[PDB]
């Protein structure tokens, strides 16, 4: 999650974000910007909302 | 001026430790014996302990 | 030949530290004051400051 030693080096997506808790911070460095993260962290609460494909006509 | 070195006497290793005395961890779940019925042994969770 | 053993003085506990002297760290961000006109208080982000 946010252990010590641990948030002693780098995030990475695999190891903390997915198993763990994945709170967010830990979600934003591996990134390190705006982009992804938004959408990334989006789908680990409830789920994605593009898998439904819920929108018409492209 | 004169130098008598023959080393030093370390045949033990010296250790630190961490300031409160365990350094990662790993949260944990009671899980009392709540046995199995005639064969397998089931388990369940516990409300006397914390969570 | 006779052990002679009283003892040794540590009244304090000697600590070591991190190379760089400061511990974990965490990103953050200046804010400034915008006045809270006839209400509380804004907060907003002043931009002399690298967020
Ligand atoms: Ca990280
Ligand atoms: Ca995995
Ligand atoms: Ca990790
Ligand atoms: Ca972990
Ligand atoms: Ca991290
Ligand atoms: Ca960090
Ligand atoms: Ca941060």
């Amino acid at each position: 999650a946010n252990s010590f030693l641990e948030e002693m080096k780098k995030g990475h997506l695999e190891r903390e974000c997915m198993e763990e808790t994945c709170s967010y911070e830990e979600a934003r460095e591996v990134f390190e910007d705006s982009d992804k993260t938004n959408e990334f962290w989006n789908k680990y609460k409830d789920g994605d909302q593009c898998e439904t494909s819920p929108c018409q006509n492209q | 001026r004169i130098i008598e070195n023959h080393g030093t006497e370390d045949e033990l290793p010296n250790y630190c430790f961490p300031l409160g005395g365990i350094g990662v961890t790993d949260t944990y779940q009671a899980i009392k014996a709540t046995n199995g019925n005639g064969g397998a042994t089931t388990w369940a969770q516990d409300n006397t302990f914390a969570e």
